[PDB]
């Protein structure tokens, strides 16, 4: 069991590290994909003026 | 490796949906600009038939 539980410590600091990689990448994707759904409303507002 | 082709992937995007949202609305600006001349010339008839009567 002592062996078990360090075992099981490095399985938790591989995951942490991919976890927190993960969740930095996604913020940068759901950024960028918010402008790509509302990129459409941006330039139909501002061509509604000039119609 | 994902993340790197994503950011692209949106970064064109942008992009594409601008230039598509132009097209689209393209159509009726011209509608407009056409439909400028034409009323001009409706009513310009008004004009003619009142100096007759």
């Amino acid at each position: 069991l002592d062996v078990k539980f360090m075992a099981d410590t490095k399985i938790a600091d591989s995951k942490r590290a991919f976890e927190l990689q993960k969740s930095a990448f996604s913020e940068e994707v759901n950024i960028k994909t918010a402008e790509a759904q509302l990129a459409y409303e941006l330039q139909g507002a501002r061509e509604q003026q000039k119609i | 490796a994902q993340r790197d082709y994503e950011l692209k992937k949106a970064a064109y995007d942008i992009e594409v949906n601008t230039r598509r949202a132009q097209a689209d609305l393209a159509y009726q600006l011209q509608v407009a600009k056409t439909k400028q001349q034409i009323e001009e010339q409706r009513v310009q008839v008004q004009v003619v038939e009142r100096a007759q009567q």
